[PDB]
């Protein structure tokens, strides 16, 4: 659902 | 120390950025990456300050803590008493466009046809059409819906890249930058115009700016709007003059993002850069126009009238709008 893709 | 490092996506944006850098007296300088996602990484690492993004890319960047800074604003009608910089933004119409002569293609007969998309993860080219299709089919298998596509940024050997053409040498097939012939609004409308695909997912303005002599470019100089129709979500087809009643969504304008810690400096520098190089800028057309690139939409959309201040210091969620954010979330559950 949430958190940076890098 | 308000030198702003712009991030240019691919070699043609790099080249425009270099010209801007030169004209700005090095007040802006340039970092280059091969893809918007790599540019967002440079920004997260503090090796670049800023770039202008489509809304689907604002979602990526904003999840990583970058923030919107100024929005593209184009020609209006209501709020005409206001300066472009202060005018609220109105969003753009995401549309699905087909050939008038491709008769009986509707929204409801899209299965197994050939699609042209601006790039994976973009608003009009991808999150809206695929979000709607996944929803309507009950299926996460969006990579099996169209027989072939050009969706720059998908696996180059997959059917989602089959129609992509790569650069003048055939290299770079399906890279998500303007080297790919079918990349971007204008690339995807070109993939329709040349009939490589059956349907292009672009926005309303693309159709108008590359038809009826509005573009002199060789693939576009002979196109007539009357040869195109929009696909409405109710299964009907309309002329391209009816986009207000025939679109898949209203998209949030493309906007500059930066690290939060640099946002105020990037804003100040941009507001002054556009006084010099934007639409009626002191030095445009004379020396440099920031919002021109012969229809290739390099760094900014060529239809941009100014970059405008945002009301309410919005977070990326507030800028995108809660409904668009959730549509993006839901679609991402697929992959
Ligand atoms: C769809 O896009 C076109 C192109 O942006 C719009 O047509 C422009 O509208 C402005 C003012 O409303 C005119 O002054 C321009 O001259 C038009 N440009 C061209 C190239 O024709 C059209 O209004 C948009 N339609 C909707 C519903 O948004
Ligand atoms: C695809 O379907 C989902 C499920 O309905 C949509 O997400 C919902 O959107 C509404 C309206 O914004 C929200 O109130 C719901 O809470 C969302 N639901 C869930 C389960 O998250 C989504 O908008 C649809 N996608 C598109 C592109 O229309
Ligand atoms: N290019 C755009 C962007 C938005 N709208 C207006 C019409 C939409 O229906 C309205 C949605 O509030 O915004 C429009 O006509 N053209
Ligand atoms: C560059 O920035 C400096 C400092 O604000 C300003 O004095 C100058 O006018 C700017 N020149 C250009 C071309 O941006
Ligand atoms: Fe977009
Ligand atoms: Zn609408
Ligand atoms: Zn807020």
């Amino acid at each position: 659902l949430e958190a940076c893709a890098f | 120390y308000t030198r702003v490092v712009w991030c240019a996506v691919g070699p043609e944006e790099q080249k425009k950025c270099q010209q801007w850098s030169q004209q700005s007296g090095q007040n802006v300088t340039c970092a280059t990456a091969s893809t918007t996602d790599d540019c967002i990484v440079l920004v997260l690492k503090g090796e670049a300050d800023a770039l202008n993004l489509d809304g689907g890319y604002i979602y990526t960047a904003g999840k990583c803590g970058l923030v919107p800074v100024l929005a593209e604003n184009r020609k209006s009608s209501k709020h005409s008493s206001l300066d472009c910089v202060l005018r609220p933004t109105e969003g753009y119409l995401a549309v699905a466009v087909v050939k008038k002569a491709n008769e009986g293609l509707t929204w409801n007969s899209l299965k197994d046809k050939k699609s042209c998309h601006t790039a994976v993860d973009r608003t009009a080219g991808w999150n809206i059409p695929m979000g709607l299709i996944v929803n309507q089919t009950g299926s996460c298998a969006f990579d099996e819906f169209f027989s072939q596509s050009c969706a720059p940024g998908a696996d180059p050997k997959s059917r989602l890249c089959a129609l992509c053409a790569g650069d003048d040498q055939g290299l770079d097939k399906c890279v998500p930058n303007s080297k790919e012939k079918y990349y971007g609004y204008t690339g995807a409308f070109r993939c329709l115009a040349e009939d490589v695909g059956d349907v292009a997912f672009v926005k309303n303005d693309t159709v108008w700016e590359n038809t009826n002599g509005e573009s002199t470019a060789d693939w576009a100089k002979n196109l007539k709007r009357e040869d195109f129709r929009l696909l409405c979500l109710d299964g009907t087809r309309k002329p391209v003059t009816e986009a207000q009643s025939c679109h898949l969504a209203v998209a949030p304008n493309h906007a500059v993002v930066s690290r939060s810690d640099r946002a105020a400096h990037v804003e100040q520098v941009l507001l002054h850069q556009q006084a010099l190089f934007g639409k009626n800028g002191k030095n445009c057309p004379d020396k440099f126009c920031l919002f021109k690139s012969e229809t290739k939409n390099l760094l900014f959309n060529d239809n941009t009238e100014c970059l405008a201040k945002l009301g309410g210091r919005p977070t990326y969620e507030e800028y995108l709008g809660t409904e668009y954010v959730t549509a993006i979330a839901n679609l991402k559950k697929c992959s």
